RNA sequence: AUUAACAUAACAACAU
RNA sequence: UUUUUUUUUUUUUUUUUUUUUUUUUUUU
């Protein structure tokens, strides 16, 4: 619960060794946010992925340098 | 369907009897093997009549 | 095995782009089964792609249509050289 | 069982020199031995901590510039 | 492109359920793929291949060219710059509009690609090959023909039955259930009861 | 390789940097002493099938001192103990494997080089002091103007590698 | 700050909300009563309105991507390929019923 | 624990052949089947030191059965990959290259580094003779004996050393007792290589390292770079 | 080696060894150590004079 | 296990025919029955009752 | 800010 | 190729087999 009410608290004393990684569901959530912008012509995971101070126009990266010699 | 598993229904002397077959080794397996059982009594003479 | 000896291909064809084909049998993708190919190399001798009997008498059919573009394609290609020639020679 | 006394200050203080020795050889020295050897091997780089991190190097610095002969900076060009 | 850029409605205009919610998915990421003129697609039967001709972009001469650089080495493009910024100021151009520029190729190259189902580009043939090729047709039909005689069976299925023929088989045990109190004997009787007149 | 470590690192760190911004010599301090201070703790409940347990945890506070050795002491600790660090030794080989240095540096730093070359040179010094062929003065002025002299080049390129002009130089050294 | 806030730019493809399933009843044009018909645009009026002004056609407005060849009636075949609708064409040859056996160890 | 049970225990204690996996004997070979398919369409793998000493072994096999070309060992090569690709790659770019390697195609390098999240030790497991190879390969074949014949030319000490040896290579000669002065003489056709079967175009293909280039451009990214997707997605927790 | 610490390692024990390390032994090791400890050292031979170190604050 | 093997490469198969958008065709064969009742037939009725209603 | 229990450190020792 | 008794061999030595410890060093 949100508030903090319950006895859920409980079961958290004791130690784990690990969680379920529910990646299925959300890959596909992801997979539908990028389409609902992709149909826009918007790139968000470029966004999310540039380096701070970096500035790519358009489809391109790394890649594009190599070619671009001059 | 909770047993999985096939059973063959015949009366011998007045007194009902059924016997176990395992379908683990192989549902068509076992289907012959049940069918071939209900056979060979009919041909021996041992269901009621 | 990838290398045909003399006894394992027929005599290569070769383009004007130096493209080389030959027919040879090729493990499938499927299973990895030998079937008849028509396998096509570039200069280097890289592979591209393959074909069987199938796929060529499908492929046969299909060639007429394409012409057509070859001829319709080109139009537009002239016309935008002129386009840009006509631009590029008046005004630089 | 179920102890019968209480532990002596004494015993508690052995008992922390013998478990600090038996991790030292063990764990510890090893650990700093295989951390020692990889000094000659250029820096390890992380693809996913590109975002952040700072571009590959190879040369090593030197902490003791006290005992550093030779060159240590270059003279600005005309 | 495979996509309407600004379409109008709230709502796809697409089925986003079964295969279809692969194929937006594989397509989203290139929007930019097929040209926008470009001739329509037309795949095969047996396996998934489409045939389509387009117009590519020119390329600087390979005497200017520097050299490979990189692990995919690839040719420069021929294109003009960019208006500079002290241009682009004086413009009456928005500065959205200004920052938004880019350069402007030049399409009149000519040629047939070949895609997989998944359009994927996979070779490319010009007007010479494709006139080159139709004239060794009749050439290949016998070579193929010749060569399928040369394909003998599996003897893995021969080999397998051999082997079964001439070896052990040995086979386990499955289900062995367990029993409480009283155990079993094979078969099972039922129980004999009389009606109440 | 541990995670918890990391607060010890952090006041290491800051340590050092914040002793090599008062002008002392990093390359000279050592690790006196520490201290550790109780602050407190915070327990949890834990239930168990016929009781009910109190988890906890640990909460501590860790003072560290730092001393700086003169060259007086310094010189005897490594000249004569040879008592010298890991680090120094591996950066020394580092350069030497490297082939950062010429042949002149091997020799140089033959004493401090290998713990054989240490050992032969402590029982050659033993030989030599007992022969009445060693003087302990010298050695120690030679080190403290070695040591000094090198300290003072690092500095003198450091300010000429920013174009400075010659009276900013002699202003600053 | 946040890329993924984006009403405006997203629509209604999201659901901004726990709804991992939308809803969206039939829309007017969908529904019998003043919606739009199936067999209208071949009308002679629409035409006189609409001149040289819209198509009324609908084999002009069919995506190319996300459509199928044509199948042969003879050869088996899918009827959300092309069928639009809920009735079987009359084009469709005659198709058999089959029943199923409750009772086959009566044979 | 207490560090001295792990050699109490393990006095008089012999030593597995084939190291331990988390799963059943089915899953066991299952993960190593698609781990080789994987190292095949890579060139290198970054894996634990145990996983990878124990990958290599699969991986030679691979190989070795690979270059046979005959219906039988076909037959165990198919029995041992999954996906197209790597069936592709390893009978069209591997089998060619390894012509002239009798064998040990692989290696394996440790990183002497532990993991942040683990501790565990690293290492890379590599093909040998790749581009970008972590270290370079020695020659084989014919390579070998010019580089042989170059070693014994270059020193006295070389041409002792290697006296002996070169005798069976037939690079001494007979005649003369002295190193052979011509070691093109000894160049033979190898398997790699395309038999003898026995322009003015503008489309013509430009000469480049790996593979030739259009006379066109395509904007297109690598075949790394097309095909994006998250890495992994926060999972929110529910207090 | 590879995922497994040697078996044949020495683990050393500060209060117990195989030779021997009663009390008695503890004192002899402890005067050898001392005294080959002590003589390591290199003293000069002539000095003008000798200065200490002190806290006037404390 | 090995019919949740072929399941998958039938299904791929398919989809990729369906991705290529080839004329939709299927194995026009003998099917199995894993049916037992008759849904259709038994839902046809109710339909029909509520259309008289 | 604050006593004890409790926790750590520095100095002091030689007939051993 | 490994393990085991369901196989095989011995039923002798005890100042023997074996072993962690060189002791004229009476105040390390």
């Amino acid at each position: 619960n949100k508030v903090r009410t319950d006895k859920k608290e409980r079961k958290r004393a004791f130690p784990q060794r690990g969680f379920w990684k529910k990646q299925n569901f959300l890959q596909v959530k992801n997979n539908t946010v990028r389409l609902a912008f992709a149909v826009q012509g918007v790139d968000l995971l470029k966004l999310k992925r540039l380096r701070w101070g970096e500035v790519r126009k358009g489809n391109t990266g790394w890649w594009t340098d190599d070619y671009r010699s001059p | 369907p909770r047993l999985n598993v096939f059973a063959v229904q015949w009366r011998e002397d007045g007194q009902h009897r059924i016997r176990w077959f395992r379908a683990a080794y192989g549902l068509t397996r076992a289907m012959r093997a049940a069918e071939n059982f209900r056979k060979t009594l009919e041909a021996t003479g041992r269901v009621d009549n | 095995y990838w290398p045909p000896t003399r006894k394992d291909r027929s005599k290569r064809i070769r383009l004007p782009s130096g493209k080389k084909c030959f027919v040879f049998n090729a493990k499938r993708d499927q299973d990895g089964e030998l079937e008849p190919v028509l396998c096509f190399v570039d200069s280097q001798d890289n592979l591209l792609m393959w074909f069987n009997e199938e796929e060529l008498l499908e492929f046969e059919k299909l060639m007429p249509r394409l012409e057509s573009y070859y001829e319709l394609w080109e139009e537009k290609a002239s016309r935008t050289r002129m386009k840009e020639a006509i631009v590029a020679e008046a005004e630089s | 069982a179920v102890p019968k006394g209480k532990r002596s200050k004494h015993k508690c203080k052995q008992r922390q020199l013998i478990y600090f020795f038996d991790q030292f050889d063990g764990v510890f020295k090893r650990r700093r031995e295989s951390f020692y050897r990889s000094f000659y091997n250029p820096p390890y780089f992380s693809k996913q901590t590109e975002q952040t991190s700072l571009p590959p190097s190879v040369l090593r610095p030197f902490r003791f510039p006290g005992f550093w002969p030779g060159r240590f900076a270059f003279k600005m060009a005309s | 492109g495979n996509f309407r850029i600004k379409p109008p409605g709230a709502r796809h205009a697409f089925p986003k359920l079964g295969t279809h919610r692969m194929v937006m998915f594989r397509r989203m990421n290139l929007l930019n793929w097929p040209p926008e003129d470009a001739s329509p697609l037309h795949p095969i039967e047996p396996w998934g291949r489409q045939f389509f001709v387009f117009n590519a972009f020119a390329t600087i001469d390979p005497a200017d060219w520097c050299g490979p650089r990189g692990p995919f080495p690839r040719l420069p493009p021929l294109a003009k710059p960019a208006p500079d910024a002290a241009t682009l100021a004086a413009s009456p151009s928005s500065l959205l509009s200004a920052l938004r520029e880019t350069e402007e190729r030049s399409a009149t190259r000519t040629v047939m690609c070949v895609t997989d189902f998944a359009q994927r580009p996979l070779m490319f043939l010009g007007k010479d090959d494709f006139r080159a090729l139709r004239e060794n047709l009749p050439r290949i039909k016998e070579e193929l023909k010749a060569f399928k005689e040369r394909i003998q069976p599996n003897p893995v299925h021969a080999q397998y039955d051999l082997r079964r023929k001439l070896l052990v088989y040995p086979r386990q045990a499955m289900q062995r259930l367990k029993t409480g109190e009283h155990g079993g004997y094979g078969t099972r009787r039922g129980t004999i009861r009389e009606r109440k007149t | 390789c541990l995670h918890r470590v990391n607060y010890l690192l952090n006041l290491l760190n800051a340590s050092r940097k914040k002793i090599h911004e008062q002008g002392g010599d990093i390359s000279r301090v050592y690790v006196e002493s520490y201290m550790l201070n109780i602050q407190g703790q915070i327990k949890r409940p834990q239930f168990r099938l016929r009781m009910v347990n109190l988890i906890k945890t640990w909460k501590f506070a860790v003072v560290l001192r730092f001393r700086e050795y003169p060259m007086d002491e310094y010189f005897h600790k490594l000249f004569i103990l040879k008592h010298v660090p890991r680090s120094l030794t591996t950066d020394m080989r580092l350069a030497l494997a490297g082939q950062r240095v010429g042949l002149h540096a091997v020799r140089d730093w033959y004493p401090f080089l290998d713990s054989k070359t240490r050992f032969f040179h402590r029982k050659r010094l033993k030989w030599l002091d007992r022969t009445r062929q060693f003087d302990y003065c010298l050695a120690r002025r030679v080190f403290k103007s070695k040591y000094e002299e090198n300290c003072r080049r690092r500095k003198i390129q450091v300010l000429q590698a920013r174009g400075a002009s010659d009276a900013v130089i002699e202003e600053a050294n | 700050i946040e890329l993924a806030k984006n009403p405006d730019i997203t629509k209604h493809n999201l659901t901004y909300s726990g709804r991992v399933r939308a809803f969206k009843p039939p829309s007017a044009a969908q529904r019998w009563e003043m919606g739009e018909s199936k067999y209208a645009w071949r009308l002679p009026i629409p035409n006189l309105l609409a001149g040289d002004e819209m198509q009324l056609n609908p084999a002009l407005r069919i995506d190319e991507s996300t459509t199928q060849m044509f199948p042969d009636f003879s050869k088996p075949f899918f009827h959300n390929a092309h069928f639009n609708f809920s009735w079987k064409p009359e084009e469709v040859p005659f198709q058999q019923t089959v029943k199923l056996d409750i009772t086959p160890w009566r044979r | 624990g207490w560090s001295k049970v792990v050699n109490f225990l393990n006095k008089g204690v012999q030593r597995r052949p084939h190291r331990r996996l988390p799963g059943q004997p089915h899953h066991q070979w299952n993960m190593l089947k698609t781990q080789l398919d994987q190292l095949v369409r890579s060139d290198r793998l970054e894996l634990t030191l145990p996983r990878a000493h124990e990958l290599q072994q699969y991986a030679e096999e691979l190989v070795h059965f690979a270059k046979q070309n005959t219906p039988e060992s076909s037959l165990i090569v198919e029995s041992m990959i999954f996906t197209p690709a790597a069936r592709r790659k390893l009978f069209h770019e591997l089998c060619p290259l390894y012509a002239n390697r009798p064998f040990f195609y692989t290696r394996v390098v440790n990183q002497h580094r532990l993991r942040m999240r683990d501790a565990a030790p690293m290492a890379y497991l590599e093909f040998v003779d790749r581009p970008g190879e972590i270290r370079p390969a020695r020659p084989v074949g014919f390579e070998r004996k010019q580089a042989i014949w170059e070693e014994m030319q270059a020193t006295r000490r070389g041409r002792r050393q290697w006296w002996n040896h070169a005798k069976k290579l037939g690079l001494i000669d007979e005649e003369t007792g002295d190193v052979i002065s011509d070691i093109n003489a000894l160049r033979r056709p190898s398997a790699a290589e395309w038999e003898e079967s026995d322009s003015p175009s503008p489309y013509k293909m430009v000469a480049a390292p790996k593979r030739a280039l259009e006379p066109f451009f395509v904007d297109l990214p690598p075949p790394t770079e097309r095909y994006r997707k998250q890495r992994y997605v926060f999972k929110r927790f529910r207090p | 080696s590879s995922g497994l610490p040697n078996t044949k390692r020495r683990i050393r024990d500060p209060f117990w060894r195989r030779s021997g390390w009663w009390r008695w032994r503890q004192q002899e090791v402890k005067a050898m150590n001392r005294s080959r400890a002590f003589r390591r050292h290199l003293f000069p031979r002539f000095t003008t004079e000798t200065v200490s170190f002190v806290d006037a604050a404390e | 296990k090995i019919r949740q093997r072929i399941v998958r490469i039938r299904k791929r198969y398919m989809g990729q025919r369906i991705e290529a958008g080839l004329p939709p065709y299927v194995w026009g064969g003998p099917y199995p029955q894993y049916g037992r009742k008759r849904s259709l037939f038994i839902r046809g009725e109710m339909y029909r009752r509520m259309l008289i209603y």
